[PDB]
């Protein structure tokens, strides 16, 4: 682990099996410094004109986060069509995450 | 040219045919053929069994491939079933190029 080797390759791909179909997809990201590193109360109540169905009490943070909540994170519009014009159904089995070639 | 797979010791040529059965021969010899026959024709099953292999898609294409679909709204009829008077049919020709390949 140095600062001239890169600790990951790019891993974009699908493969499908049988029963199964692996879908694998990589992307590079970017994640400026939020709320000044802080951690701040956030709220909106019944004041000015914000009706009441829409009040809140909360906190934002100095952190982000990953999602890949979203079938086209995984599948590309030709795997989507491979798997919607063949399948009766398909799930979830298992997953691995990896963070890599970090820069600060 | 018409299509297909030219092969070189294809699938043989399969003969049938219903055996003569003479009626009733004459009393006394004669040499001539016998040119008349009990009136006869057959029928049964047959079965035909082929294993096919298959060449499967690896493209990288990103976009979605044209496919051969059933067509979506209401119709009179399915296509590629039968008539009200049990008579099936066809509606179109259904070719085999649909997914697609780099040159
Ligand atoms: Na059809």
């Amino acid at each position: 682990d140095g600062v001239g080797s890169s600790s990951g390759n790019w891993h974009c791909d699908s493969t499908w099996l049988g029963d199964r179909v692996i879908t694998t997809s990589t992307r590079t990201w970017a994640l400026p410094t939020y709320n000044n590193h802080l951690y701040k109360q956030i709220s909106n109540g019944t004041s000015g004109g914000a009706t009441n169905d829409n009040t809140y009490f909360g906190y934002s943070t100095p952190w982000g986060y990953f999602d890949f909540n979203r079938f086209h994170c995984h599948f590309s519009p030709r795997d989507w069509q491979r798997l919607i014009n063949n399948n009766w159904g398909f799930r979830p089995k298992r997953l691995s995450f990896k963070l890599f070639n970090i820069q600060v | 040219l018409m299509g297909g797979f030219g092969l070189k010791h294809p699938p043989p040529q399969i003969l049938i045919k219903n055996t003569p059965v003479p009626a009733d021969p004459p009393t006394t010899f004669n040499q001539s053929k016998l040119n008349s026959f009990i009136t006869q024709y057959s029928t049964g099953q047959v079965s035909v069994e082929i294993e096919w292999e298959l060449q499967k898609e690896n493209s990288k294409r990103w976009n979605p491939e044209i496919q051969y679909t059933s067509n979506y709204y209401k119709s009179t009829s399915v296509d590629f079933a039968v008539n009200t008077e049990g008579v099936y049919s066809e509606p179109r020709p259904i070719g085999t190029r649909y997914l697609t390949r780099n040159l």
